[PDB]
């Protein structure tokens, strides 16, 4: 199996171009994109060595890269551009897929706030009228601002088969406790870290979690709550690993309960500890979990890159990310009423209103029906 | 016989040679590698084997010993490895590089008499040790292996360390 990535607007190239930095040189790639001399499974990610990228004036930046060798803001003008080069850019794709083994799935990295936007939003809808059969995972990242976030949300609803939000105020706020930079290039640092360490056991391969769906089928547990937030906590026991990925310092996120909890643990860490460490935590209490359904924290190691000590990374389904939605809702409102049919925003304002309610009734006793 | 055998130990800028006292040729050779994760060190031909895995220390590069603790552990490789022996049941005589400093010579023979508790060794100059073979005690000899050729002149069994010259040419320059 195979993942293709895509790469829209400024964000998207930067962060994946970044992205691919750290996966080479976590791997055993040269920049010339050759094998150095200097057991981990890359053909999911590199094609014989070629990335499986998509990219969509930062493209010269790039090219002028040592990687060289390794290949308006309105959101209606993002999205009829892409109409008039609807057969273009997919030539690339038909090629990619049916040149592919068995492809899996679509990783999109892009942000919400704007022609990239607009061409997101075009783009999630037409993958579902071709391939019906493939998962669309979705990196996005939150910040007329208004008008573009909910948008392209009405399709990240109903379109995108999974989703990890990224909100820059969360990662800013961190730069400048835990870092102390007073740059665009410097918050990328961290989000490079996160989205190379979410798919770091498929890389890596153990006895579990060998697919993308492995990991998705776990957490969103119904085709509506496909939202989730990370928390990455070295900026060593177990045991002190799962404690401080718990506390609200760590989480990238600005009553309430946990859906679902995923821990990746990269380190050489004891393996006949890891079940000890899960018998202690769930008598602490540490977190609240839904009363309808049951529901439970998994953890799964991995291993470091040697190329390149204990970390972790907490992929986690938090009914409170209701509350950003809602910012953005009410954003919205206040624009409504301050200034050819106006039509689709109606349709979007609603359907987000849908969403926020059904979290709102997930966190119920009586969420069953 | 009441004397135990002799170990001759050839050591080489690429490969050692290394054998027992009496026999026509050496009985192992191998790699003067040293290896570690980039079993926790390798060395000979399973430190090259499995380089891709590993960082190679090469601590006798041009004939000279640079690095005493992977010394240690190739001649710990020689004994135990190679020739299985305990190096504490046999007199051992090595081999050095023309002009080998004189603090080195010390250095050799601490390591085996206290790290190896050799009953006995001896050093000597390799040029020497092939005259010698030549069935001859005087002459010159043109002496060139991976990293690194000297000419010996050689009288009366003594080098002559003042006409001794160092090339650093040999068939690792050859090779690329
Ligand atoms: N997280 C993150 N967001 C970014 C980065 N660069 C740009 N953005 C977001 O992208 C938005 C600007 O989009 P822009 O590049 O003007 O869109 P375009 O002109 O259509 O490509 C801003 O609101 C930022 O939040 C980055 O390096 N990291
Ligand atoms: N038949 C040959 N012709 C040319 N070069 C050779 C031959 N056999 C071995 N060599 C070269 O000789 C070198 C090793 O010789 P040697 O005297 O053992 O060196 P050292 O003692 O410094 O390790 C290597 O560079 C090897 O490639």
């Amino acid at each position: 199996r195979e993942i293709i990535t895509l790469q829209l607007g400024q964000c998207g190239n930067q962060i994946g171009f970044e992205f691919w930095k750290q996966l080479c040189a976590e791997h055993g790639i040269s920049p010339e994109g050759i094998v150095e001399e200097f057991t981990d499974r890359k053909d999911v990610f590199f094609y014989q060595y070629i990335p499986r990228a998509v990219l969509l004036r930062v493209i010269h930046s790039i090219l002028n890269s040592p990687y060289a060798k390794l290949y308006g803001n309105n959101w209606a003008s993002g999205f009829s551009q892409g109409e008039k080069i609807h057969e273009d850019i997919f030539d690339i794709i038909d090629r990619e897929a049916d040149g592919s083994d068995s492809l899996e799935g679509f990783v999109l990295c892009h942000s919400i706030a704007g022609t990239g936007s607009g061409l997101g939003s075009y783009l999630l809808e037409r993958l579902n009228d071709r391939y019906p059969k493939k998962l669309v995972q979705t990196y996005s990242v939150f910040p007329v601002q208004p008008y573009n976030s909910l948008l392209t949300l009405k399709r990240l609803t109903q379109n995108a088969d999974c989703l990890v939000v990224l909100d820059n105020t969360a990662l800013n706020r961190i730069a400048t406790d835990r870092l102390h930079i007073q740059s665009f290039s410097q918050i990328n640092q961290l989000v490079s870290t996160i989205m190379s360490a979410s798919t770091t056991t498929l890389r890596y391969p153990g006895y579990m979690n060998n697919d993308l769906i492995g990991l998705i089928a776990s957490l969103i547990p119904t085709p509506r709550l496909h939202f989730l937030m990370t928390g990455y906590t070295p900026l060593t026991t177990v045991l002190d690993v799962m404690r401080r990925l718990l506390q609200p310092k760590n989480v990238m996120v600005s009553n309430h309960c946990y859906i679902a909890i995923l821990n990746i643990i990269q380190g050489e860490v004891d393996p006949t500890q890891v079940h000890k460490s899960l018998q202690r935590i769930r008598e602490r209490k540490l977190a609240n979990f839904i009363p309808w359904g049951p529901a439970s924290i998994q953890v799964a190691l991995s291993r470091k890159s040697p190329y390149l000590r204990v970390s972790g990374l907490m992929m986690a389904n938090h009914t409170s990310i209701s509350s950003l939605f809602e910012r953005t809702c009410r954003q919205y409102d206040k624009l409504r009423k301050r200034e050819d049919n106006f039509d689709e925003m109606d349709t979007s304002r609603e359907i987000v209103q849908q969403l926020i309610d059904e979290y709102h009734a997930a966190t119920r006793p009586d969420y069953i029906s | 016989d009441e004397e135990v055998a002799a170990l001759v130990v050839d050591n080489g800028s690429g490969m050692c040679k290394a054998g027992f006292a009496g026999d026509d040729a050496p009985r192992a050779v191998f790699p003067s590698i040293v290896g570690r994760p980039r079993k926790d060190s390798y060395v000979g031909d399973e430190a090259q084997s499995k380089r891709g895995i590993l960082t190679l220390k090469y601590p006798i590069e041009h004939g000279i010993v640079t690095n005493w603790d992977d010394m240690e552990k190739i001649w710990h490789h020689t004994f135990y490895n190679e020739l299985r022996v305990a190096p504490e049941e046999h007199p051992v005589l090595l081999t050095e590089a023309p002009l080998n400093p004189k603090a080195n010579r010390e250095k050799m023979t601490q390591i085996m008499f206290e790290t190896f508790n050799t009953p006995a060794m001896y050093v000597a100059i390799q040029a020497v040790l092939s005259l010698y073979a030549s069935g001859r005690t005087t002459g010159i000899v043109l002496d060139s292996g991976d990293g690194v050729s000297h000419t010996v002149p050689i009288y009366e069994g003594y080098a002559l360390p003042h006409a001794i010259l160092r090339l650093d040419l040999a068939g690792r320059d050859l090779t690329d």
